[PDB]
C-alpha cells in the first residue's frame, strides 16, 4: 500500500549528483528498515540496497556499491539516497518501501538529461455537435509540450475517478504531450461543472481547466 | 548473483480460467535459519509495485485466496485459481535469501476478452490553442478490443501522416479494454484553410473502417 512520500521528480544533468528523500506521515521509520528498488522505463525493478535508519547502516547490492549512498535522519524521519555522476541508464523511477505492512512510496521519476525543464499547455476538450454514445457524454483534457515527465492528471480534484482514461505521455522532439478523457452521463455535464487538473511538479506548475460548453465551430 | 527465471514471460488468459506462473531460481532459496525467502509481488503499470506473497506460500492482507504461492528449493509456482479482471499487471518473484537480494524478469498477465468495437470521439481545437497560434485534433478511440487498430487522418479526403502522435492506455482492470488517443498537430493556419476532418479505424470488429469526421461551420 503507498503509505510512504518520496520527494517530487528531478531533471538532473549528466554527470551530476541528486539526493532523493523518502518519508512517513504517520510512523517513525527508525523501527522498520527501507529498502530502495530502481525501475528503469519499461524493464523489470533493481533492488539498489536496505538500510536500518535507527543508526543509518546499510548493505548496497555489488552494482550500486560506489554509485549510490544512503542515510537517514530519524529526527526528521526521512531516509536518503543519494546517486552520483549519473547518466542515462539512472534515468529511472526510484521506490522507497518500508518493512511495515508493505507500506510503498509513491515513485520518483529521475530523467537524466541536459534540456530544459518547460511547463505544460493546458487545453480542454469540449464535445461538438451534440456528441454523445448510449446516454453519456465524453470530455477531454489536452497536455501539451512539457518536459520532463511526469504529470499529473485528475478530474474535479480526484472525485471524478470512473470513467477515465489518462494516455501515456509520448516524447517527440524533447517534448511530452499527454491527453486524457472522461465519460460521465449527459445528466452531468455541463449542469455540473467538469474541470482537468494537471500538476507539474518539476515546473511546480498547478493548472485546472474548466471544461466548457462550446461556442460555435 | 542468484537468478531468477519466470515462465511464461506473456501469459493471456480467458476469463474465469486457471493460471500458472513459475519461477526458477540459480541456486536453493532455503536459508539456514529454515526458512525460504521468496515473495510475489504485483505491479500495475505506472503505480507502485504491491507484495501478494512472502515466506514461498504466506497471503498478505487483503490478497484474495485465488492466489497461491507453493514451491521449494528452486522451484516456486503462483497459481491464480480462476482469473478475474483486476489480475492484469505485472507479477515478479524476488529473492531475499541471498546477498544481493534479486528479482525475476516479470510476467505480464492479461486477459484474451470478447471483440469489442472502438467508440470514436473528435474533437476540434479548443479556441484557447488556436489563440496561442496552434490546433490540435483530437480522435480518442474508446473501449475497444483486441488492442491492435489502425487510424488514419484525412483532411478534405487527402490523407496526413505527418504530425500525429498516438498513445494506447494498459488493459482496463474493470472491462478488460484497451482505449487510444491520436492528436493531429497542424498550425492555426493549416487548420483554417480546410473544412474537413477525419478520424478512420481500421479494426477487426469491422469489415470496413469506423469513421467520425468533423466539418468546420456545421456545428
Amino acid at each position: 500500500k503507498v503509505k510512504l512520500q518520496q520527494s517530487g521528480a528531478e531533471l538532473v544533468r549528466s554527470g551530476a549528483s541528486v539526493k532523493l528523500s523518502c518519508t512517513a506521515s504517520g510512523f517513525n521509520i527508525k523501527d522498520y528498515y527501507i529498502q530502495w528498488v530502481k525501475q528503469r522505463p519499461e524493464q523489470g525493478l533493481e533492488w539498489i540496497g536496505w538500510i536500518d535508519p535507527e543508526n543509518g547502516n546499510s548493505e548496497y547490492a555489488p552494482r550500486f556499491q560506489g554509485k549510490a549512498t544512503m542515510t537517514a535522519d530519524t529526527l526528521s524521519n526521512t531516509a536518503y539516497l543519494q546517486l552520483s555522476s549519473l547518466t542515462s541508464e539512472d534515468t529511472a523511477v526510484y521506490y522507497c518501501n518500508a518493512d511495515l505492512h508493505d507500506y510503498w512510496g509513491q515513485g520518483t521519476t529521475l530523467t537524466v538529461s541536459s534540456a530544459k525543464t518547460t511547463a505544460p499547455s493546458v487545453y480542454p476538450l469540449a464535445p461538438v455537435c451534440g456528441d454523445t454514445t448510449g446516454s453519456s457524454v465524453t470530455l477531454g483534457c489536452l497536455v501539451k509540450g512539457y518536459f520532463p515527465e511526469p504529470v499529473t492528471l485528475t478530474w474535479n480534484s480526484g472525485s471524478l475517478s470512473s470513467g477515465v482514461h489518462t494516455f501515456p505521455a509520448v516524447l517527440q522532439s524533447d517534448l511530452y504531450t499527454l491527453s486524457s478523457s472522461v465519460t460521465v452521463t449527459s445528466s452531468t455535464w455541463p449542469s455540473q461543472s467538469i474541470t482537468c487538473n494537471v500538476a507539474h511538479p518539476a515546473s511546480s506548475t498547478k493548472v485546472d481547466k474548466k471544461i466548457e460548453p462550446r461556442v460555435t465551430s | 548473483d542468484v537468478v531468477m527465471t519466470q515462465t511464461p514471460l506473456s501469459l493471456s488468459v480467458t476469463i474465469g480460467q486457471p493460471a500458472s506462473i513459475s519461477c526458477k531460481s540459480s541456486q536453493s532459496l532455503l536459508d539456514s535459519d529454515g526458512k525460504t525467502y521468496l515473495i510475489w509481488v504485483f505491479q500495475r503499470p505506472g503505480q507502485s509495485p504491491k507484495r501478494l506473497i512472502f515466506l514461498v506460500s504466506k497471503r498478505d492482507s487483503g490478497v484474495p485466496d485465488r492466489f497461491t504461492g507453493s514451491g521449494s528449493g528452486t522451484d516456486f509456482t503462483l497459481k491464480i485459481s480462476r482469473v478475474e479482471a483486476e489480475d492484469v499487471g505485472v507479477y515478479y518473484c524476488w529473492q531475499g535469501t541471498h546477498f544481493p537480494h534479486t528479482v525475476g524478469g516479470g510476467t505480464k498477465l492479461e486477459i484474451a476478452r470478447a471483440d469489442a468495437a472502438p467508440t470514436v470521439s473528435i474533437f476540434p481545437p479548443s479556441s484557447e490553442q488556436l489563440t496561442s497560434g496552434g490546433a490540435s485534433v483530437v480522435c480518442f478511440l474508446n473501449n475497444f478490443y483486441p488492442k491492435d487498430i489502425n487510424v488514419k487522418w484525412k483532411i478534405d479526403g487527402s490523407e496526413r501522416q505527418n504530425g500525429v502522435l498516438n498513445s494506447w492506455t494498459d488493459q482496463d482492470s474493470k472491462d478488460s479494454t484497451y482505449s487510444m488517443s491520436s492528436t493531429l498537430t497542424l498550425t492555426k493556419d493549416e487548420y483554417e484553410r480546410h473544412n474537413s476532418y477525419t478520424c478512420e479505424a481500421t479494426h477487426k470488429t469491422s469489415t470496413s473502417p469506423i469513421v467520425k469526421s468533423f466539418n468546420r461551420n456545421e456545428c
